[PDB]
């Protein structure tokens, strides 16, 4: 459940992202819906075309999200409550779809960051990203 | 596997590049450390206690390349992944009895090690393509389970 | 999908006496119960809100008897269930964009609807045989996925 | 997070199996080696066979494993602390594996209480069942 060096990986990778994260959650959703079509179906509403800006948009909400998890890390269920509360309660979002983002969200950090994303790194969080999926997962779960 | 002509450009000048000793090795190595639990498979490999005893195993860089190898081969042959896989197959699920699951994980993680080692290079069409080859040849190596 | 005849016999003595009215629409329903996000799939069906609502709704039912149908099909071919299954797989694929892992969680519902029906005549051999099929329609309904 | 209503539905469906646990248990253990030949991998020292003693013997335990679980069900994570290192750390047991396990409990429970396994009990067997494998692959989880 996260260990010591697993929260300090975190911590380190996510900083290098800095200021970058909003870009970097726009990428990922649109790794997303390119390799992995049938999540396209939860943005019907969403122009889901390449400079989108629904989907820039989304993007800076997703990177605010984690960003929230990492600051808050020890305490995730309390932190993202309310997502949680969208996601498993309110939109019903398939437990499949956070597999697909999480592996997406990997992708574009490992394309970002080449110093950073030592295999290391790279088990913890994919660490982080399931815990995360496992607390917006968790109004059935 | 279907793949456009634009897929079919844009996965094969990627893999074209690709450092056929290296890349096996290091995807094989995420794998054995990010999901832990393949190391049940892979004990007579040796020292795997930490990454560093992994991503430096001998045996680890060598069955990665054999890996690779066999992904070479079907991006040789979409047309008839099972035909290319089927030995393949017999091995992995009728004699070592792997999870099909862990397939898609090591597909999934060699489309890691492709997006770290290319960079912005390894854009979203490109990974679109690469996520179908992928699909397609854990779909093959499963077919013995189907 | 093999089925040896001994498994062919479990499936079918067992297939035969199954109500094709009850069966398919008490496992809609609990699919719709047990992993409420396929209701995402099924809100014109009307009050979804508690499991007696579901349990009770007549489109629930109606729809789960059509579902049932196309398992006897297959039951019916095994030795080619994508041709049976292949205007059935553009529709949940390439149209309505249903994640193949539903079909698995189906059958395996499927497969609890049948233990829960038919108590210890359900042994664990007819639902190794069983597990075959479900597996089996899966894998074809999935097919214009891979 | 097993809601008032998911707890009280499994104290009580527990309840019904009673003295029957250890039986259940090898049941459901047997229904996974045959339908799931793949688990069998994890147990090469076992007499598979039907009437196997070796097969009784962990039917057993993993029905006693489980009525601690639901007999500390607000506080699983301590309760099996011991169970997950044996399984996530010792083991290294794949994930999957305790959703096929997982499922052959249940049609085990749905094969012995026709009146008990309702659409609701059901769900929330689900639940439980989801829960305690969170807990005993939570060493690289
Ligand atoms: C790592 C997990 C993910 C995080 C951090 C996350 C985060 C968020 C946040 C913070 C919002 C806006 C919050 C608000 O305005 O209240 C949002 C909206 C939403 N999310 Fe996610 N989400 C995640 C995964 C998913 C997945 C897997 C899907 C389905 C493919 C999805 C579908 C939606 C939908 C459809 C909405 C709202 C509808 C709209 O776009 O207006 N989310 N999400
Ligand atoms: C994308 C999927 C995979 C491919 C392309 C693949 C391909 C191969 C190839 C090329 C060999 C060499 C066979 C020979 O020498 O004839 C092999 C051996 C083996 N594979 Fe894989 N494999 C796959 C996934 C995995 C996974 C996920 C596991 C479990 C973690 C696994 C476990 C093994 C093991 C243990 C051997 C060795 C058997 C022995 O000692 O001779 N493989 N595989
Ligand atoms: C074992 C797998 C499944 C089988 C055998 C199956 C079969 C069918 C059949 C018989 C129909 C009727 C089509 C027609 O009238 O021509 C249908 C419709 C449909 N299926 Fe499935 N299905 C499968 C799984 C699922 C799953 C898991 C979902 C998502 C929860 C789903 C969503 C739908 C929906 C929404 C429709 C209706 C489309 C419309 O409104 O016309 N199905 N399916
Ligand atoms: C619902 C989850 C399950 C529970 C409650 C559980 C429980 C247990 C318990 C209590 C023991 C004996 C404990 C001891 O002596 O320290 C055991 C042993 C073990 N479990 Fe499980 N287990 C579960 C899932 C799994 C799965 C999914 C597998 C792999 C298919 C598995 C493989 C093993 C192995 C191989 C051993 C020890 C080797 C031996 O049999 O001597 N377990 N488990």
């Amino acid at each position: 459940v996260l260990s010591p060096a697993d929260k300090t990986n975190v911590k380190a990778a996510w900083g290098k992202v800095g200021a970058h994260a909003g870009e970097y959650g726009a990428e990922a959703l649109e790794r997303m819906f390119l390799s992995f079509p049938t999540t396209k179906t939860y943005f019907p509403h969403f122009d889901l075309s390449h400079g989108s800006a629904q989907v820039k948009g989304h993007g800076k909400k997703v990177a605010d999200a984690l960003t929230n998890a990492v600051a808050h890390v020890d305490d995730m269920p309390n932190a993202l409550s309310a997502l949680s509360d969208l996601h498993a309660h309110k939109l019903r979002v398939d437990p499949v779809n956070f597999k697909l983002l999480s592996h997406c969200l990997l992708v574009t950090l490992a394309a970002h960051l080449p110093a950073e994303f030592t295999p290391a790194v790279h088990a913890s969080l994919d660490k982080f990203l399931a815990s995360v999926s496992t607390v917006l997962t968790s109004k059935y779960r | 596997v279907h793949l456009t002509p634009e897929e079919k450009s844009a996965v094969t000048a990627l893999w074209g590049k690709v450092n056929v000793d290296e890349v096996g090795g290091e995807a094989l190595g995420r794998l054995l450390v990010v999901y832990p639990w393949t190391q049940r498979f892979f004990e007579s490999f040796g020292d795997l206690s930490t990454p560093d005893a992994v991503m430096g195993n001998p045996k680890v860089k060598a069955h990665g390349k054999k890996v690779l190898g066999a992904f070479s081969d079907g991006l040789a042959h979409l047309d008839n992944l099972k035909g290319t896989f089927a030995t393949l197959s017999e091995l992995h699920c009728d004699k070592l009895h792997v999870d099909p699951e862990n397939f898609r994980l090591l597909g999934n993680v060699l489309v890691c090690v492709l997006a770290h080692h290319f960079g912005k290079e390894f854009t979203p069409p490109v990974q679109a393509a690469y996520q179908k080859v992928v699909a397609g040849v854990a779909n093959a190596l499963a077919h013995k389970y189907h």
